[PDB]
RNA sequence: UUCCUCGUGGCCCAAUGGUCACGGCGUCUGGCUACGAACCAGAAGAUUCCAGGUUCAAGUCCUGGCGGGGAAGCCA
RNA sequence: AAGCUCGUAUCAGUUUUAUGAGGUAAAGCGAAUGAUUAGAGGUUCCGGGGUCGAAAUGACCUUGACCUAUUCUCAAACUUUAAAUAUGUAAGAAGUCCUUGUUACUUAAUUGAACGUGGACAUUUGAAUGAAGAGCUUUUAGUGGGCCAUUUUUGGUAAGC
RNA sequence: GAGAACAGAAAUCUCCAGUAGAACAAAAGGGUAAAAGCCCCCUUGAUUUUGAUUUUCAGUGUGAAUACAAACCAUGAAAGU
RNA sequence: GGUUGCGGCCAUAUCUACCAGAAAGCACCGUUUCCCGUCCGAUCAACUGUAGUUAAGCUGGUAAGAGCCUGACCGAGUAGUGUAGUGGGUGACCAUACGCGAAACUCAGGUGCUGCAAUCU
């Protein structure tokens, strides 16, 4: 709406676009260089990414490797998924990606075959601790954290699904710093407070804060547990109990499509709209110098 | 045809360009202070020109950003001091505005002689909802012609509430 | 009074390709380079690390060593009246593998399946390269392309 | 002062040009390019006459400024100020040196002879080509006697073989002159000033329309 | 022609890169004197030869041009 | 000069096929940087000068830049583009393919990397032409003032410079 | 470019456009945009050992640079640097 | 076929101005006890899918659109160039012979293709 601006001839001719996903705003090629590059003595080891993002009402937790072709995938797991494993409500939360952590862990080692070892922490008190390696057989399976352009702060869930994914059973390397619990002033964890970040702490405080402070509050948000007969103390042993179905069978069992695939593209063809010819296009010109000068 | 194509008040900023620092700059900062309720922020100059009398990074004024119900509330007990009566200018092409007052103690401020007298300067920016899509990190774009804030806009707000005026052309 | 340093005379060489500044792209990191795999050498200005001499710019050599973010190039530059073996460093945004070698790689395979082919179905291999040969004897037809007759034209000027 | 022109006369050294290394040269002699009826609409005057070289060489400013001088002149006197728009198509910009040695007696005070003999700027020239259009006139077609005298008398202010050739395509633009009283018929052509401008097949029908609201009108 | 140096209020002259610039004479005002000088008090006067760049800041630092002065121009 | 090891090995002041690199000539500048001629149309409260005006984000003329579309001519130290000539590599037996061993390197991993065993593919064995032999070593002389011609080119008015 | 009292051609604040027309100690050239630039945090890898390689080149030296190795460190969530 | 996450080639993908978008998914959107960061819960952080919307982003379509890409006996076998001559010309330079061969201009057409995983009336 303001055409002092007018971008010319000679600016749109020598302008330079970005690549597509920095123009659209998704990836860094910078971080992408410095994660996915590999050592070259290796030949075709492929560097394996644990990608995390966070939409708003679902968590992406998936592993990848890369290729001249494009990125491949070798598991994925979502957080609309753990409604089988027993978490209905709040599930882009802190907790939410421990568990999806857990299960693309889990999920990865049981199609990869390392499961019965490297069961990793079934004694989940908050402890910061690495997957070691078991001597007198194989390593560790090893994979690199993308957040991809979230910033990086103690106390965020990126780094819960991190945390999950090593209590799991990878191989993430990491340090302890930006997990919740991190005393600043002097440099300790708080594992009962880290615990209380997976099993759902500071969101049943704040449950049992609105019960007193606020209800109407209470009322609008937190529908769903008053729904489903849900109180604050509950919460632990969902989280417990749906961490312990993670480690019974993450096998993944996908959805039966419902009127599937060529239903779905018809269905999308009906409303999605055809270009045009060039036999139209000269018609419509036609038409519109017999038009607008034309007048009748 | 307004369902969230509404007009609201992106940020109110105030702003104190005292000519120098020292107990003035401070003053003004504690006017601000117990203006708003936020600490405020004391700006530096960019360069040096010596007709004014400052030099480079000598902390010359002093502002703070307001949003939300204190930013109305500020506007409208400072709007009072101009009788709801502004310019046809003041109003600039990208549906924002403001005006200068002198002598604050004209919004319920008690002179506090510690601290003296300031004028100031009010900028209100505004904003359609969907303003994160330029300011967010991912994914960053840019907003529609159909939803950007123009003068006439603005003006029709500024009217269709306060029931103020456009006086001066 | 005289200026004779390593990048001297490189303004054209390591500028970079109007309209592609900036960010190389990922297929460039992805590519692999194993020892004795053969490499033409194009530098790039953007990454200063692991630059060859412009007098490799260009030249076309052989992968003797592979490191983190490098690969050893053995190239042979001639010095007066014999060549020398010189043995560069560079990292992998300078190097790309060569085309004809895959093409060659190609056509042994195809070499190969032919005389599979021929010793299956009957000897007779001729499975070499032969020159562009002299033309055979065609007979064209008029059949309405009549010939259309010439002429030279007069000088004019038309300016 | 001012050695002659035999000795910058052919193309010899490379084009050195004012610049921000090559500064502190004179200003041309030739300031004024186009005379005449510079302010006349195309339609005014049809006809051309091209003052063309047939020598690769270089032309001074001075002899320009001479040819200029003579042609305008003998315009002026015969046919009158507003007859004729004469264009100089060619401009000078490379810059001739000197070495500038001694003359009074360069004995001692020597300038140590070819020692540090590269020159000071001198003057400027025109750098030529063969058929290298010089000095059009664009008059009516009743002056064309008097263009050919005025330009032929300018010929004799220049080194080497200059002929003059009748063009044709109303000679300041290009375009034939049947094809462009056939795009003035169709109404293919807006006046600009002293110059026209052209319908295309490939702009923004609404600012073509609006800009030439004749082509394709059922009133004409 | 090469090199060295200088260019500042009407005049002569100085300046730490760090206040749109020190002194002295001339000029102007007033006062002492019957009057003028001399003296006592006070004022005004500047685009630091011209054109560019460095720096937060150039009179000053860097390049070119203009004018003044000086040294050099030898062996034959 | 002495020769030595061998006797078509592999080579070549050459071409061809494939594949690279280059930023000169030309070209362009209604394409960036610069230089540059001329008009046309808009723009100001936000340049100055005039008429009407006590003033007026007051009415009208003058030039000034600024913008838009056009127009003429240029660039050794400008360029989107871009030759010809010249230049690199390859054209296979030290090769290709299949099986499988060694390792302290590498891998999540008996997965890779490098080197191998064993096996299969030979006389169009993997373009052309040539090859008065190919490869190798030792020692030593003289020389280390150059000049001319075509073409490319710098300085210079030019020069048997 | 459009706006805000003192505040003006240049003070501080807000918005829009802006492929780089800016900055990166210093010549010029190259290169660089969620950067190689500006601001902030932490640091001393401007460390150790001794070799190889590129340029100048006689294939010597010096200088400068490149890529690894064995250590020790920094930084970062980390890959990595 | 649509959408999301991660991408490959990096404008046939950009830019300007308008028009549509069922389902799902993205998205905007709501709140500030805790982790966290700010002059400011705008950004960033965390909590709710609850209070609401397709307005915007995003996706696609249109434009005798700007730009970009492709192609051509379009210009042009032109300019320019390798080789040759006891060739022309005072010369500048030019033609011819055996070869290679452009850029602009013109015209026509096109205006993202695609990989892995998941989901969708």
């Amino acid at each position: 709406a303001f055409q002092k601006d007018a971008k010319s001839s000679a600016y749109s001719s020598r302008f330079q676009t970005p690549f597509r996903r920095r123009r659209e705003g998704k990836t860094d090629y910078y971080q992408r260089k410095r994660l996915v590059t590999q050592h070259k003595a290796k030949y075709n080891t492929p560097k394996y990414r644990l990608v995390v993002r966070f939409t708003n009402k679902d968590i992406i937790c998936q592993i990848i490797s890369s290729t001249i072709t494009g990125d491949v995938v070798l598991a994925a797991a979502y957080s609309h998924e753990l409604p089988r494993y027993g978490i209905t409500h709040g599930l882009t939360n802190w907790a939410a990606a421990y568990a999806t952590g857990l299960l693309i862990a889990r999920r990865t080692l049981q199609k990869l075959g390392l499961d019965e070892t490297y069961k990793g922490v079934e004694e989940v008190e908050g402890e910061y601790e690495l997957t070691e390696a078991v001597e007198d057989g194989p390593r560790p399976f090893k994979v690199f954290l993308d957040i991809g352009l979230q910033r990086t702060t103690t106390g965020a869930r990126v780094f819960g699904a991190l945390k999950g994914a090593s209590d799991g059973g990878l191989y993430v390397p990491h340090s302890e710093n930006r997990f919740p619990g991190w005393d600043f002033e002097t440099e300790e964890i708080d594992p009962e407070l880290l615990r209380s970040y997976i099993f759902g702490g500071h969101v049943s405080q704040y449950m049992e804060e609105l019960a007193d402070d606020d209800e109407e509050r209470f009322s609008e948000l937190f529908k769903g547990y008053l729904a489903d007969d849900i109180d604050a103390d509950s919460l632990e042993d969902i989280y417990t109990s749906a961490h312990e179905a993670i480690r019974a069978d993450p096998a993944f069992k996908p959805t039966e499509k419902k009127f599937t695939k060529e239903q779905y593209a018809a269905e999308s063809k009906k409303y999605r709209q055809t270009k045009l010819s060039k036999e139209e296009r000269a018609a419509r010109v036609a038409a519109k110098i017999a038009a607008l000068a034309g007048q009748q | 045809q307004n369902p969230m194509r509404d007009l609201k008040i992106e940020k109110l900023v105030l702003n104190i360009s005292v000519g120098e620092s020292g107990d003035r700059l401070t003053r003004a900062s504690k006017v601000l202070e117990q203006l708003s309720g936020q600490t405020p922020v004391q700006s530096k100059a960019r360069y040096t020109v010596r007709t004014f009398g400052i030099r480079r990074n000598e902390k010359i004024a002093v502002h703070v950003t307001v949003r939300g119900p204190k930013a109305e509330e500020i506007l409208e007990r400072g709007l009072k001091v101009k009788e709801y009566q502004l310019r046809d200018r003041n109003f600039s092409a990208t549906g924002n505005f403001g005006f200068g007052i002198d002598e604050h103690i004209d919004l319920g401020i008690k002179y506090d002689p510690s601290i003296g007298i300031f004028g100031m300067d009010f900028y209100v920016v505004m904003n359609r909802p969907g303003a994160r899509v330029t300011r967010r990190k991912r994914c960053k774009g840019t907003v529609g012609n159909s939803h950007k804030t123009t003068k006439e806009d603005t003006v029709s707000w500024f009217k269709q509430k306060y029931d103020a005026d456009v006086l001066d052309k | 009074g005289k200026s004779h340093g390593y990048r001297s005379r490189t303004r054209y060489m390591f500028q970079r390709d109007f309209r592609k500044h900036g960010a190389v792209h990922l297929s460039t990191y992805l590519k692999v380079y194993k020892v004795g795999d053969i490499v033409d050498i194009k530098a790039n200005g953007s990454i200063q690390k692991g630059m060859p001499h412009k007098f490799y710019q260009g030249k076309t050599g052989v992968v003797y060593n592979v490191t983190k973010s490098s690969v050893g190039v053995i190239i042979n530059k001639m010095v007066g009246n014999r060549y020398l073996e010189k043995r560069l460093n560079l990292r992998v945004e300078h190097i790309k593998h060569s085309k004809c070698r895959q093409e060659f790689l190609e056509r042994v395979k195809a070499n190969a399946a032919k005389r599979a082919e021929a010793k299956a179905q009957g000897v007779a291999v001729q499975l070499k390269r032969q020159p562009a040969q002299p033309r055979e004897s065609r007979i064209v037809s008029t059949e309405g392309n009549v010939p259309q007759t010439l002429a030279p034209v007069p000088y004019e000027t038309f300016i | 002062a001012r050695r002659p022109a035999r000795c910058y006369r052919y193309q010899k050294n490379k084009p050195y040009p004012k610049s921000r290394y090559n500064r502190a040269v004179p200003d041309s002699k030739i300031r004024i390019y186009d005379l005449g009826k510079k302010k006349a609409t195309v339609d005014e005057f049809p006809l051309c006459v091209h003052l063309v070289s047939n020598e690769l060489e270089q032309l001074s400013s001075e002899a320009l400024e001479a040819a200029r001088i003579c042609a305008n002149k003998y315009m002026t006197t015969v046919s009158g100020r507003d007859a004729f728009h004469l264009r100089v198509r060619v401009h000078p910009f490379h810059v001739l040196r000197i070495n500038k040695m001694l003359s009074c007696a360069g004995a001692d005070r020597l300038q140590q002879g070819m020692r540090g003999a590269w020159g000071k700027p001198h003057g400027l020239a025109a750098r030529v080509d063969i058929g290298q259009i010089i000095f059009s006139v664009r008059t009516k077609d009743s002056n064309k006697d008097v263009v050919v005298e005025g330009l032929r008398r300018a010929r004799y202010k220049f080194p080497g073989q200059q002929k003059i050739i009748l063009s044709k395509k109303w000679g300041f633009t290009n375009l034939d002159r049947p094809e462009y009283l056939k795009k003035r018929e169709a109404g293919e052509v807006k006046d600009d000033g002293a110059f026209v401008k052209f319908l295309s097949k490939k702009g923004s029908l609404e600012n073509n329309i609006r800009e030439f609201p004749e082509y394709f009108a059922a009133q004409a």
